[PDB]
């Protein structure tokens, strides 16, 4: 079939079992144990000095645990990257996810990470976003203009950027 | 060693960029062969082995603890951090940071480890103190990978890197325990499959660390040898090429295939 991909990432949903994750991602692309604990780590294509990848976290180490955490780098491409340093500068701690997206652009970000500590409740949900400017994203190399925006309960906690103009 | 230098030449002609190469004898420390051994190339992630060698020396001197747990936050996460991102809530021990930095080339782990020693200047001071006056780290991840033409920031020379690596893996610089750990981390490298490991015959040992950057920058440092025992250090760097990553890896892999054949 293939390596891990953005499509596969979007298909895997919170609430799924380990077996459902493997079936979708392709067990040949995934690993568990070692440095990933009881999480399932699935590799995409070669990229930079590593590769695009996804990591799925579970409610517990039980064989019947459910996905409560999804993370990835370089599987997802922004839909319409319109971020700039100026817009990044307007992003303010305390903004709601809706407000931040309104500032940086509705299609400038991808989900780096999303975790539900109280799954299935959304209480305490942490959201980590990777946002890019027009030419910033790179799925096989190094970004050339990007930002990291992170929230808790839908409220921005902090921001940081690299190489934006 | 013999025929490997035409390949290094060929590679330079296939990639249309500079290629630096040096093979050292692990035991004697004598240079076996070289090509542009004294030109600067961006270290990229290959610096992480030097970083953890510095961390291990601090452990040896009671200055650091492999089991010490470092708690970091979202602000610290940077591009290419598969292990640190997963352990963000619980943190990671110094030992786990080196394992991630070296075997998975985790960038946040390297930045965390740099902070434990005082930053890029202190890694440079550490290197300078052990006789290496060429290798220099100036920036954190991910900037150190820019490989700007003529820019000497975050660079080394094949010769300086090969000798420094030899001193770390076989000197008295580190204890046998630290040497075991550092080489084992390199032995367990999981991201360098397309380079030297792709031409490594069965039964052969290899402990390595690769690097990739912008401007077609690609490199690798290794201690390898037949009969599951390392006997030579190999250091290969290239930068400036426009060829695909697969082509750049292929050339490095071919260099390796040659040095193996004419061992």
């Amino acid at each position: 079939a293939g390596v891990m991909t953005g499509a596969k990432f979007t298909q895997i949903q919170f609430g799924m079992t380990r077996q459902q994750v493997l079936d979708i991602a392709g067990a040949e692309n995934c690993e568990t144990g070692g440095s990933f604990g009881d999480s399932i780590h699935c590799r995409g294509h070669a990229a930079g000095d590593y590769a695009a990848y996804a990591t799925f976290g579970f409610t517990s180490a039980a064989a019947d645990a459910k996905v409560d955490s999804k993370s990835q780098e370089k599987l997802l491409a922004p839909s319409a990257p319109t971020l700039t340093l100026a817009k990044f500068n307007q992003v303010t701690v305390g903004m709601t996810r809706a407000q931040v997206l309104a500032t940086v652009g509705q299609g400038s970000c991808t989900t780096w990470s999303e975790y539900y500590p109280a799954y299935p409740s959304t209480a305490g949900v942490t959201l980590s976003l990777s946002c890019f400017d027009v030419d910033g994203y790179s799925s096989t190399g190094f970004y050339r203009g990007s930002a990291h925006l992170w929230f808790t309960d839908g409220v921005l906690q902090g921001k940081r950027q690299w190489d934006l103009v | 060693h013999p025929e490997t230098l035409v390949k290094v030449k060929d590679a330079e002609d296939q990639l249309g960029a500079r290629v630096g190469y040096i093979e050292l004898d692990l035991n004697s420390g004598k240079i076996l062969e070289s090509f542009r051994p004294e030109e600067r190339f961006p270290m990229m992630s290959t610096f992480k082995v030097l970083l953890c060698g510095a961390v291990l020396s601090r452990i040896d001197a009671g200055q650091e603890q492999l089991g010490r747990r470092i708690h970091y936050s979202q602000n610290d996460l940077v591009e290419y951090s598969p292990v640190t991102e997963k352990h963000l809530t619980d943190g990671m021990t110094v030992r786990e940071l080196c394992s991630a930095a070296i075997t998975m080339s985790d960038n946040t782990a390297a930045n965390l480890l740099l902070t434990t020693i005082g930053g890029p200047k202190e890694l440079t001071a550490f290197l300078h103190n052990m006789g290496d006056h060429v290798t220099r780290l100036d920036r954190w991840e991910p900037e150190l990978n820019e490989a700007i033409p003529n820019d000497e920031r975050d660079t080394t020379m094949p010769v300086a890197m090969a000798t420094t690596l030899r001193k770390l893996l076989t000197g008295e610089l580190l204890t046998l325990a630290s040497r075991q750990q550092l080489i084992d981390w390199m032995e367990a490298d999981k991201v360098a499959g397309p380079l030297l490991r792709s031409a490594l015959p069965a039964g052969w040992f290899i402990a390595d660390k690769s690097g990739a950057g912008e401007r077609g920058s690609r490199g690798i440092i290794a201690a390898l040898g037949p009969d599951g025992k390392p006997s030579r250090i190999v250091v290969i760097y290239t930068t400036g090429s426009q060829a695909t990553m697969d082509e750049r890896n292929r050339q490095i892999a071919e260099i390796g295939a040659s040095l193996i054949k004419h061992w």
